[PDB]
C-alpha cells in the first residue's frame, strides 16, 4: 500500500544518507568501530575512497586524516660554540606520516599538537648537541651538506628512531644567523 | 571557520602576522595577512590585550551591536 | 501474578542491557570482581556485570613526557644550570597500578636524583661544550 | 563607520576640537565638523586618560530611561 | 537643568572653584557659591575622580537609590 | 539618623575616632569610640576605602545577604 | 558557627594560623591550624585578598556554583500550571 | 573527575606541568604532560592569573557561548497550549 | 580549472560552459595562470667577519595544478621560507668587498 512503500523508501534513504562516507582527494581516513579498529589479519584497513560506501550507520564512526607535506615552525633559541662564541639559529622540518595505525594509536587522537611537541623535542636535541662541535666559522661556510643531511639521517635513524612513532621527516634547513647585541656592536 | 587558539593568536600577534581582526563579544573574527581568516575566543577579561594591538601597529575593526529580536518572543506569548 | 513475572524479567533485562560497556581505541585495562584481580581485556565487546566488579582504564599507548631542572653545584666549586627531559610509556598496567601511588611522581623525584649523580663529577668546559653525549 | 586605531591617531595630532560619548558609541567632532561613528570594541581605561591630556572638550549624555508608560504598556498590551 | 559639561565639569575643579556635590547614579549635582544649580553626567567609570575630588576637600553626600516596594509592580501583577 | 558626608567620614578617619563599622552592599552603619553613632553613604565603588580602614586598625563588619523568602516562590507559583 | 570580623580574621592569618579556607561568593569558611572551624564574611570587593591569602601558604579551595535542577526547574515552572 | 585545591594548581603550574587548560567563566579542565585530568574553580576574579599562565608557555584553549534556542521559549510558554 | 566527484579527480577544464547536468560535482577553479612576486630581504653574514644588506625578488609559475594543490600546502610559504635559505648559501661564502662589487652577476 502507499504509506507501506512510502516508508519503506523513507527508511532506505536513511540508511543510504547515515551509511555513506565520503574521503576527498588526499585526506586518508582510518575505520574504528567502537574500540575495534579492525585491525585484519595484516594491519589495519586504511579507507580512501567512498568503496564499500556503506557503514554500519550508527554505531562506528571513522577519522580523517591530512597526508600532505605539512610543515613545522619555530622561534629563535640561542646557543654556543666551543669558542665561547653564541649565536642565534632558526630552522624548520618537513614531516610526513609513514605508517598510519601506528601514528594514531600512538599520538593519542591525531591532533598536530603533540606530533609538535615531540618533533620539537628531539629536533633541538640532536641540532644543539651537532653544532655545539664545530667552530664559529665552519657553521657559516659549509653548513648544508654535513649539518643538515647529518642530522636528518641521525633523526631519522627500533625505538628512539623517530619513525618508530610513525613519522618520516623529508629535509631540514637553517634560516638565519644573528649576533648578540655586544659582539654586533664590536664588530 | 576553524578554531584557533589563543595562545597561537598571541603567537602570530608578537611576530606581526596579521593586518586585520573584528572584534565582537569575546569572539573575534581574525585575518592575517595573507588573507586567510578564522575565528577564536578571548578566556577572561584582559586588560592588556588592546595595548598588544595598538603598541604593534596592527589595524584592528570593532563593530556595531546587534539589538536582540523581539517578535519572535511577542508571538510566543501570543500564540 | 504476570504482573510481577513481567517487571522481574524488565528489570534483569535492564540490568543485563545495563552490563555492557565500551574500551576506547587500543587503551589496556584491569576489570576484577569484588577487588580480587579477575583479568584484563582488550578494546570493544565487553560486559560487566552491576555491583560484584569494577573497570579500570589504563590509557597504555600515550607518550607521557615529564621534565626536569635545577640551579646545580659542579665538581670544582662552581655553579652550573641545566635541564632535562624524558620520554617514557606503560607495558604492564597491574603493577604500574599496584606498586606505588601516583606513580609519575616517583619517575620525577628520581630523575632529580639521577641527573645530580650524573653531573656532580665532571668539571666546567667539559659541562659546557664537549660531552653533552 | 571610522576605525577605532585611526580615531586614535586623529586623537594623537590634536584635531578634534570636542567629543560626544555614549555608551561604547563616540560621536566625533574635530576641527573641519567631519562627522562619523565609532565603537568601543572593549573596555579601554586609557581612552579617557588621552583625551583629557590633549584639552579636548568632552560631554556626558543623560540615560535613555525608558518611558514608564511603555512599561505598564508592554506589560498589558498583549 | 542646565547641562554644564563633566569635562567642562573637570576643568573648572581643576580652577578649584566648587565648593560642594550631592551624588546619585550617573548625575552630578554639584554646587558653587552662587549656589549655582547645575548637572553633568558619567561619561565612563572614572577611577581618579574621587582621588582629584579629595585633593579639593569638596562636601560630596549621595543617596540610597530608591526602589519600589513590593506594591506597585506586584499590583500590576495582579491587575 | 543623621545622613553625614563621605568626605566627613574620611577625614574623622584620618583623625582616628571610630572604633566600628558595619557594612551594608553601599549602606554603613558606624559607632565611633566615644560611642556617637551617625550614617553615611558610598557615592561608587572604592578601590581604597577597604584598605584605608583597614590600616588604621578600625573594625569592620558585615552581614549576609538579604535572601528572598521561600514564601514569594510559593505566592509566584500560584500568582 | 560563632561568625567573627574580617579585620580579626586578616590580622590572624598574618600571625600564621590558618589552613584551609572555602570561598562562595561572601561566605569564607576557615580552619585554623588548632583544628577549629568558624565562617566570616568579605565586606566587598577585595582586589589584594586572594594575593593576602596565597603568598603566605593557605591551602584555598573554590567550589560549585549550585545550578537550580532542571527536573525541579521545570516543575516549579509547572506547578502554576 | 578528583577537584584539587587552587593552591595546589599554581603550585602545578610553576613547575612545568600543565600542558592544556579550557576557560569557563570559572570553570577549569586540566590535562598535565602525564595524560591524566582533573577539574579545578577559580574562587575570585584574578588580574594575575592569564599572564602567569601564558609566560610559562602552556596551552590554552577558551570555549564559544551557549545560545538558548528560541524553539526553547515556544516549548516553555506553549506547554500549557 | 580542477573537477571532482566522489571525492576524486574529473578533468581539467579549458573555460566553458562545460555543459553538464550536476551539481553534487565540485570545480576548483581558484588556481591562476598568471606571473606573481615574492621578496625577500636580511642582515646575512659575511665569509670574513663582516655584515651585509642584500635583497632579491623571484618571480615563479605553476605548470601541473594538482602537484600545487594536492602537496606541501601554503605554496607562497614553502617558497619564501626556503628562499631565504638559498640566499644564505650562497651569499656565504663571498667576502664583504667582492659582495659589494659584484652583486649582479
Amino acid at each position: 500500500m502507499r504509506k507501506s512503500v512510502i516508508a519503506i523508501i523513507i527508511i532506505v534513504l536513511v540508511v543510504l544518507y547515515m551509511s555513506v562516507f565520503v574521503v576527498k582527494e588526499g585526506e586518508r581516513g582510518i575505520t574504528l568501530r567502537f574500540g575495534k579498529v579492525l585491525r585484519d589479519d595484516d594491519n589495519k584497513p586504511l579507507v580512501y575512497e567512498p568503496g564499500l560506501h556503506f557503514k554500519i550507520p550508527f554505531i562506528e564512526t571513522v577519522k580523517m586524516l591530512d597526508a600532505r607535506i605539512q610543515t613545522m615552525d619555530n622561534q629563535a633559541d640561542r646557543f654556543v660554540t666551543k669558542e665561547k662564541k653564541d649565536l642565534i639559529v632558526d630552522s624548520y622540518i618537513k614531516w610526513r606520516i609513514s605508517d598510519f595505525s601506528r601514528y594514531y594509536l600512538a599520538t593519542g587522537g591525531g591532533d598536530i599538537s603533540q606530533a609538535e611537541v615531540l618533533l620539537k623535542r628531539k629536533f633541538s636535541d640532536r641540532l644543539r648537541s651537532e653544532i655545539g662541535r664545530l667552530d664559529v666559522k665552519d657553521i657559516v661556510t659549509d653548513s648544508r651538506g654535513r649539518l643538515t643531511l647529518e642530522v636528518r639521517d641521525a633523526l631519522n635513524s627500533n625505538p628512539n628512531s623517530m619513525a618508530a612513532l610513525g613519522i618520516e621527516v623529508v629535509d631540514v634547513r637553517i634560516k638565519q644567523i644573528n649576533l648578540p647585541t655586544e659582539v654586533s656592536e664590536a664588530i | 571557520g576553524r578554531k584557533v587558539d589563543y595562545s597561537t593568536f598571541l603567537q602570530e600577534v608578537n611576530n606581526d602576522q596579521v593586518r586585520e581582526a573584528r572584534i565582537n563579544g569575546r569572539e573575534i573574527n581574525v585575518t592575517k595577512k595573507d588573507s586567510n581568516r578564522y575565528t577564536t575566543y578571548i578566556p577572561v577579561q584582559d586588560p592588556k590585550l588592546l595595548d598588544n594591538l595598538l603598541t604593534k601597529n596592527v589595524k584592528v575593526v570593532g563593530e556595531p551591536p546587534e539589538e536582540p529580536s523581539l517578535l519572535a518572543s511577542i508571538f510566543i506569548s501570543w500564540f | 501474578g504476570r504482573v510481577v513475572t513481567i517487571a522481574a524479567a524488565a528489570i534483569v533485562i535492564i540490568w543485563a542491557a545495563s552490563g555492557f560497556y565500551t574500551i576506547k581505541e587500543a587503551e589496556r585495562g584491569v576489570v576484577t570482581r569484588f577487588g580480587k584481580f579477575s583479568h584484563l581485556v582488550e578494546p570493544g565487546l565487553n560486559w560487566k556485570p552491576t555491583f560484584i566488579d569494577e573497570v579500570k582504564p589504563v590509557n597504555v599507548e600515550a607518550v607521557r613526557e615529564l621534565a626536569a631542572s635545577g640551579v646545580m653545584l659542579t665538581s670544582d666549586e662552581n655553579v652550573v644550570r641545566v635541564e632535562m627531559n624524558v620520554q617514557y610509556r606503560v607495558t604492564n598496567p597491574e603493577k604500574y597500578l599496584y606498586s606505588v601511588t601516583s606513580p609519575d611522581d616517583s619517575l620525577r623525584q628520581a630523575t632529580d636524583s639521577a641527573l645530580r649523580g650524573v653531573i656532580g663529577k665532571y668539571t666546567m668546559d667539559r659541562i659546557l661544550t664537549e660531552g653533552r653525549t
